[PDB]
């Protein structure tokens, strides 16, 4: 039971690193789909504040 | 006509994220600022008076 825990420890480690991402004080990111943009209320497309934000 | 400007800055968070270059930007708007200032004045009086 080594083996498995340990594998499966250190894989999510970069995961979480490439997820992460923080916006500048002085720059805005829009994430974006395969090619589309992410919307919300009622198709406005979102643009990020400075803090953090999660993306697969 | 010459001139010089001296200046400071203050809290980074300005500088760093308001404008790109900020040292270069602000020269383009000093030499605006000289020119429409002399472009008022006439040659005579900018030579003695427009000194000040």
């Amino acid at each position: 039971m080594r083996k498995s825990v340990i594998a499966i420890i250190i894989i999510v480690l970069v995961v979480l690193y490439m997820s992460v991402f923080v916006v500048k004080e002085g720059e805005r990111g829009i994430t974006l789909r395969f090619g589309k943009v992410l919307r919300d209320d009622d198709n406005k497309p979102l643009v990020y504040e400075p803090g953090l934000h999660f993306k697969i | 006509v010459e001139m010089n400007v001296q200046y400071r800055v203050t809290n980074p968070e300005k500088y760093l994220y308001s404008v790109t270059s900020p040292d270069d930007s602000l020269r383009q708007a000093t030499d605006s600022a000289l020119r429409g200032v002399i472009g008022k004045y006439t040659m005579d009086r900018i030579l003695t008076e427009g000194r000040t």
